């Protein structure tokens, strides 16, 4: 069984900035009191969202 | 069967059959903790 919809408007796709938002730990290596420079899939700062 | 391992800085979940021995402190020894093996002096520590 599934619910149903109608008069559902199309998505509007308005866009915002990921202002420094969404950093994450890129790997399982424990690090402490260090600076690590790394190439990975990150969401860029001020990316469109 | 393909066994895929990982050796992270995380609690040991599977181990080899090695017998285990008492701690020796303040002496230079070989050591093997969870397969992490080296040589040095073991002491109590203030580390958290
Ligand atoms: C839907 O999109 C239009 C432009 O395509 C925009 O003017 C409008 O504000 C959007 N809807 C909402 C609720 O923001
Ligand atoms: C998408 O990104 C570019 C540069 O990141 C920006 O100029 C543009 O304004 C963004 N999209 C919208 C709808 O503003």
């Amino acid at each position: 069984t599934c619910g149903t919809l109608s008069n559902k408007s199309p998505p509007n796709m308005t866009q915002f900035s990921s202002s420094r938002r969404g950093v994450y730990y890129p790997d399982d290596i424990f690090r402490s009191d260090v600076l690590h420079l790394t190439q990975d899939y990150f969401l860029p700062f001020n990316s469109n969202v | 069967v393909v066994l895929s391992f990982e050796l992270l800085n995380a609690p040991a979940t599977v181990c080899g059959p090695k017998l285990s021995t008492e701690l020796v402190k303040n002496q230079c020894v070989n050591f093997n903790f969870n397969g992490l093996t080296g040589t040095g002096v073991l002491t109590d520590s203030s580390k958290r």
